[PDB]
This record gives structure tokens, sequence and C-alpha cells, in this order.
RNA sequence: UUUGGUGCCCAUGUCGCUGUGGAAACACCUGGUUCCAUUUCGAACCCAGCAGUUAAGCACAGUGGAGCCGAAUGUAGCUGCAGUGAGAAUAGGAAAGCACCAAGC
RNA sequence: CGGUCGCCUCCUAAAAGGUAACGGAGGCGUACAAAGGUACCUUCAGUACGGUUGGAAAUCGUAUGUAGAGUGUAAUGGUGUAAGGGUGCUUGACUGUGAGACAUACAGGUCGAACAGGUGAGAAAUCAGGUCAUAGUGAUCCGGUGGUCCAGUAUGGAAUGG
RNA sequence: UGGAGGUAAAGCUACUGAAUGUAUGAUGGCGCCACCUAGGCGUACUGAAUACAAUUAAACUCUGAAUGCCAUUUAUUUUA
């Protein structure tokens, strides 16, 4: 689980994310990497769960790089109760993730694998992924 | 509140002219100054008034 | 005084030692400082008058007593509360309560056989340390309760370490 | 640390500063600077930024107790019919010869 | 303003040589063992 | 025109590195007995003297090291898909500039 | 039931100003005869080398650094020769006023040139009507206290009022 | 037409928090021998500090628009 040792303010503004990927467009470490074609929101439960699919088929031959990061927590108000009051307690973290953000991206494997490692990790993000390679 | 203030006096006329502020708990000393008195028309000694 | 040996001889001795051509490109000794630290002075031991009455009585110059300009809570030391003293003394002065250690003090040490090799700044100083004051002549046996030492320094107007070496051994002091 | 020269510009701008702010009127102000050698005086027209007159040992006079620097500027400003300046140390202090100097140019006509 | 300085001599006591500089005017020319010429690091 | 003073400008003015010069000047320097002064001291302030100095400050030439500045194109945002136009990045500039005064010129 | 009830600063507040919510963070119900006013002088903290007691860290000199220091206190804004630190002298932490503006429903709040009296600092210009700025406080009635070129139920006083 | 401003956007070796990797590796922890204290050995790891590449922010800012705003100029209109 990816999460700030400690913030300073615990319940800040949602940032939306509807944009086109104020930094991290460009693929910057590996030979490939996951591209998003639409913003959204991935916790850290979702990181964690795309990051173990990449390392389970990766073998112990590869580096994955992980892009994003949960720096905004998030909140939830407790369930049967009446609004206003307060604001409701943080209890998820979220790594805001605009269109076209390479998150994901791989490394000193074949192409072939590469690619299914992509597509496994993919399919746990929401957002409708892409692959894009490393320029030259 | 806290009744800090303190009043200055002439003491060629004694009117009650001024108005200070002074924290006893400190400096316990009389305050003894000399500013405009309106009646004495010049600067005279002002000093502390209950 | 020895400010005559020197505005005798080594102008010219250390103007031929490196080829300067300029009388005063040769190294000048500034100012001497003397630090203590008495820091026994946790509220009132004795108030630091022993210590000013004694490098008073060492120096013609007046000592003075720094106030600290930190907060220290691991002592009773926090904005205030002056400790130490400090003599910067100079003209005849400065070159005669100079060789009053060389040809005095030194001798009377517990063992006085070398130093100098390390102490140097880097830029042009140097600095002595002196366990105890009760060693040098300017005193009686009578003192503070506990008998403390010296911190002089030597900062001359060269930045070159070198420099200083050679206006230190053109001194005679003990290498 | 300081060059001796530099603190004493310093403390002319300080000077300069604080005339610059306060002059509400356009008095003339009246700087002198002092030499080890000796002094020189220049009188600034300040709103325009111009010089009026000057004075200096360069005046065929000798090394500076010379406040013959103050009584000719004097002559030379009562002249310009101006007899309400400003004085300026530079950065020197208004003592010994500054203050022989500035006591010779008001007793000749000046207002300051 | 401060004590009686001055111009006080020495004495040695075995290099026979003297000093004289200053120090508390109240010993003139006083005598000390180990001398200017005296400390093995000082000559030798 | 060059030197010194100084105001305006606020780094394309700096920070530094290598050399050149000091007649007149600017500092250094020499002394502290005087006016005056140090939380203590002729360091500094302040006097009165210029034997020596180009060492250092000051100026002048070269230095593309750091720092600084930064075009065009293209892009992001905008405001009724065209005009508006940055930031970052880049080529690259850059060893300051504007005046007045005193000298010898 | 709980919480809050006035005032101050930031964000929300959409690059003038304003702008709600049981929206997000925090403070005040002052402190200082010097932390006021003025003249003069002086300008970081930190780090590195160097030095007896003395230690991670006291102080000492040296350089380095461009503010991370300080600014009585909350946050913001501003301020490195200042509005910060030291010193000498004082008390303008004045009286009587107030053109012209700000922001305001009213009440109130805020800023202030300039003028007269008599002062402080300073050679002088100048500065000073409290502090670097922003909170630090509460109407009216009633009654009391001090001064008085006010009246005093016929007159002189007094009581009682102003 | 001139001007106040600090948003959108952008950026983070330009500070504050958060924070990814490679190189150098301190602080340490696992062992470890001497020695009973001053300490050495390689550290599968936490990562001081720095360099290089790359990130995020209502209460982060070296930077930074357009619209809107204020006042003024010119033309025209309205007596509110
Ligand atoms: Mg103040
Ligand atoms: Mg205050
Ligand atoms: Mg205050
Ligand atoms: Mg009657
Ligand atoms: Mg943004
Ligand atoms: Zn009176």
């Amino acid at each position: 689980m990816l999460q700030p040792k400690r913030t300073k303010y615990r319940k800040p503004h949602n940032v939306s994310y509807e944009g086109k990927a104020k930094g991290n467009s460009y693929v910057a470490f590996g030979e490939y990497g996951l591209v998003a074609t639409k913003g959204n929101w991935i916790d850290a439960r979702a990181i964690e769960s795309a990051r173990i699919a990449i390392s389970k088929c990766l073998g112990k031959t590869g580096k994955m790089w992980i892009r994003i990061f949960p720096h905004m927590s998030k909140t939830k108000k407790p369930l049967e109760v009446r609004m206003g009051s307060g604001k409701g307690n943080p209890e998820f973290w979220v790594a805001v993730v605009k269109q076209g953000t390479v998150m994901f991206e791989v490394a000193n494997i074949p192409e072939s694998q590469m690619i299914k490692a992509l597509t496994r990790a993919g399919h746990k993000l929401p957002v409708t992924w892409k692959i894009l390679k490393r320029e030259e | 509140a806290v009744k800090r203030s303190t009043r200055l006096g002439c003491n060629d006329c004694r009117e009650i002219n001024y108005l200070t502020f002074k924290n006893v708990k400190k400096n316990p000393e009389k305050l003894a100054l000399n500013k405009f008195c309106s009646r004495c028309r010049k600067v005279v000694v002002h000093k502390e008034v209950k | 005084n020895l400010k005559a040996h020197y505005q005798k001889t080594i102008a010219k001795e250390l103007q031929k030692s490196f080829a300067f051509s300029s009388i005063m490109q040769v190294p000048r000794l500034e100012k001497i400082v003397i630090n203590m630290g008495v820091g026994d002075a946790i509220r009132d031991s004795k108030f630091l008058e022993s210590a000013l009455n004694e490098l008073h009585l060492i120096s013609g110059q007046k000592p003075v007593a720094t106030k600290a300009k930190n907060a220290i809570s691991t002592y009773k030391l926090r904005a205030g509360q002056l400790i130490g003293c400090k003599v910067t003394l100079r003209g005849e002065r400065m070159w005669a309560f100079l060789e009053k250690l060389i040809y005095v003090a030194l001798p009377r040490v517990r063992d006085f056989r070398g130093l100098s090799l390390k102490s140097f700044d880097g830029r042009g100083n140097y600095t002595i340390g002196i366990k105890e004051q009760i060693i040098f002549p300017e005193i009686v046996y009578d003192d503070i309760k506990r008998i403390r030492g010296f911190d002089v320094t030597l900062v001359t107007s060269t930045n070159k370490d070198s420099e200083a070496l050679a206006l230190l051994r053109a001194l005679n002091l003990p290498l | 640390m300081k060059t001796r020269t530099e603190q004493r510009r310093l403390r002319h701008k300080r000077i300069v500063k604080k005339i610059r702010a306060t002059n509400h009127d356009n008095r003339v102000v009246l700087m002198v600077i002092k030499s080890l050698n000796h002094i020189s005086v220049q009188a600034w027209d300040f709103s325009q930024n111009i010089v009026l007159a000057s004075s200096s040992s360069l005046a065929l006079k000798l090394k500076n107790n010379a406040k013959l620097v103050g009584q000719d500027i004097a002559d030379k400003l009562v002249k310009l019919k101006l007899t309400n300046v400003v004085f300026d140390t530079g950065g020197s202090k208004y003592h010994g010869r500054i203050a022989a100097l500035a006591e010779a140019a008001r007793e000749r006509g000046l207002n300051f | 303003f401060h004590f009686p300085s001055q111009s006080v001599s020495f004495k040695c006591a075995s290099c026979s040589n003297s000093f004289t500089i200053e120090s508390t005017l109240k010993q003139k020319e006083i005598t000390i063992d180990i001398c200017g010429k005296c400390h093995p690091f000082y000559i030798g």
C-alpha cells in the first residue's frame, strides 16, 4: 500500500482530472509504458494490484517503474448519517491520473513479454489504457 | 477584563489631566512624568493619582 | 620591545626570503584575542569577577565580558547571562604581551615541547590554549576557587598559511 | 571586513536616503567629502540631479584648518540667491574638519 | 582608567639575559627561573 | 577625452580567475600630545604628517567557470476554432549603462 | 441531546473590492517607562577549517552564505545597513483643532495634510499626537469621584442639578 | 490607452510539505573480532548530503496570461 508518511492538511479540495496531463506526458525510464485515455482517480489499492500483477508476470529479470503516486487523500462520510454538521474523516488515498500520463513502465525483458505484462496490468486500472514505446 | 490603566495629575493645580497604562506587578514605582497642563499652560511634573 | 626586532630585521628578512619587491607584502601581525569561557557561572558562583580581575592583571587591556547570543536549556544559559570574557589587545601591547608569553610563560608550562604542526586554520591564523592561568607571572597564588586556562590567537594580514609559517618562524616561536 | 571606504559610501547612502525622502522643500543639499589628504564640497540640486557649485582644496589651496572651502562656496551660492540649504556629512561625522567647514558656511549668509 | 601598567624589567636566573616590556608595575625587574633561552624546545 | 567624487539606474551592473598602472588624485602608511572615541582598542571614529607602497582597495585589458538574461517556431490555458498567447526547454547574448562636477588633457 | 453565538489573519473567494454554509486551519479578551520618541553606531541565523576546562551543541577569531535569522504573540503581508541589535537624552504614550478621503444602512470604525500654544532629540534640516501593520474589547439609563470665566423656584447662601 | 493583481496554466537542485529511479554513500540495524574500551570488516536493508533524470499541491511560488476592473482620450447617445 502506497501512502504518504504524513501530510500537512488532512482534508484538501478534490482535484478535477479533466485536463491533458500536466507532467508525465511521455515514458521516461523504460522501453514501454502504459498510457491512459480517460482521466480518473485510482487509489492506492489499485496501484497495489497493478504493481503486483506486473511483478508476478515479470519474472526475476526485468524492472518496473511506477510513475504516479497517491499524493492526495480523500474523505468518506460514515454511513446512515444526515448531511451537514461537519466534514467526514479521511479514508483512502488516491493518485490523480490525467488523460495521457505514462504511469507504469517496464524494462529489460523481451518485447512480447512486456506487452503482455502491461495488458495484465491495465485491466486492474479503470482508465482505458494504451501502449506507448520510448522515443529515440 | 483587567483594570491596568492609571491616571496622572499635575501637582501645582492638582487636576487629573492625563490617562495612561502601567503594569504594577513589575515596576511598583509611582510614575512622575512632565507634560503639558492646560490650566498651568506649560509643561509641569505630573504624578500618579488613585 | 619585540616590535623593535621586527621593524629592524623582519621586513628585509622575509622580503628577501620570498621574491616580492613590495616592502609590505610581508605578513603583518594584526591582532591578538584572549578568551576563557567562564561557564562555571551557572547562575552565580563568583559572577565572573575573579576572571575579570585576573585577566585585567595579565593584560593592560580592560577585559570585557560577552553576553550569550543563544538559548541553551541543557545549562542555565539562555538568552543572556553573560559568560566568559574577552581581550583584544594591539599597539605596543600586542607586540609586548606576545613576547611576555614566549619568553616568560611557555618555559613555565607543565611541558612545552612542540605544536603548530596542525594548529593552523589554513587561512593565516593560529591558536594557543592554556589549561591553567596560575602559570603566568602576572598573578598571585590566590585566584577563583577554580583555575582555568586561556585561548589566545595570532591573526596576520595574509591568507596563505605558509606565509604564517614564515612569519612565526622569523619570530622564533616553538614549532 | 569592510574597506573603510565602501562603509563610508554606505553611511552616505543612508544619509542621502533620509534626505531624498524628507526634503519637502527644494532645498539644495550641501555634500562634503572628506579624504585623508584633503576635503571637497559640492552642492547637489536635487529634483533635477545637477550640481550647482563646488569647492575643494584644489582651488589652489594647501592640504586641509582650511575652512576656506566654506567662505568661497558660501559666496558662490549667495550669488545664486538660494541661501537655504541642508548639510550632508557624506559618511563622516559632524566634528573636526567637517564642523570647521559647516560653521564657516553658516556664518556667511547661509541658513541651515 | 586601568591598572598602572609601565615598562617593567625582568631578570633571568640561568640564561644570564633580561627582558623589559610591561606588566603590573609593583615588582620591577623580577627574576624567574626558566629564562628566555632555557627551554630545550626553544634552542636544541 | 582618462583620473577622482556622486546621483540615477537595480545583476546583460554580480561572484570569481590572469595580468597592467598609480605624476595629479583615491587608499595604504606614520604617530596619538591635543578636539573626539571603543560595551576594551587610535581596529573603527577623529586629528595632523606624507619617508615608503603598487602588495591590498580603486581603475584598465583578457577571461563564456557558477549566478544572471533569453529571441523565433511549436504547445497549454484563454475569448467570442481564427486571433490571443505564456511557463518550461533551446540557439544565443553578456566582462554594464545615463548624467553633473574638480583637475591635467 | 451535542456544538456555536463578539473580534482578528489565511484558504474556499473564480488574478480589483465583496461573496454563504453545523466548510477547512488557528488565535484575542493583550504586552512594554522601554519593546515609546529622537541622534549616533552597527547588520543575519547556519555550516567548515582552527582552539584548555568544554561535551553534537556555550564562547573565541577566521571565512562562507544571500535570508532558511530577527520582527514581544496567532496566520498573512512587509522588512537583510531595514521597521533588526547597542548606546546618549528624554517622555510627542502632548493640548486645542481639523481641510480632504476610505469603507459604511444607522450607530460606529479608519487615515490624515495643514494651523495656534508649549516641549523633547539634534549642529541643522527634520522627526515625534504611541509601538512594523492587522485583533486586544461593550451603547443607553442610573449612581458615584475630580475641576469649573454655569444656574441656585422672592433675596443672600446651601441642598440639588449642569 | 496606462495601471494595481498573483487566478487558469506551468514549475519544484526557486523555497515549504509529500515523493520515483540510477551513481556516490554518511546516520544507523544484522553479524563480527579484538578489547573491556576506543575501535576496524563486508553490509540482501533505512536512507544525511550532492549530482543526473523525472513528479504533486485550495491554505507551495523563481515565473504568469485572456476576460473582468479603475481612470483617462476620442466619436455618438441619454437628462437620467
Ligand atoms: Mg522600534
Ligand atoms: Mg512593539
Ligand atoms: Mg503592538
Ligand atoms: Mg433664592
Ligand atoms: Mg493549477
Ligand atoms: Zn497644572
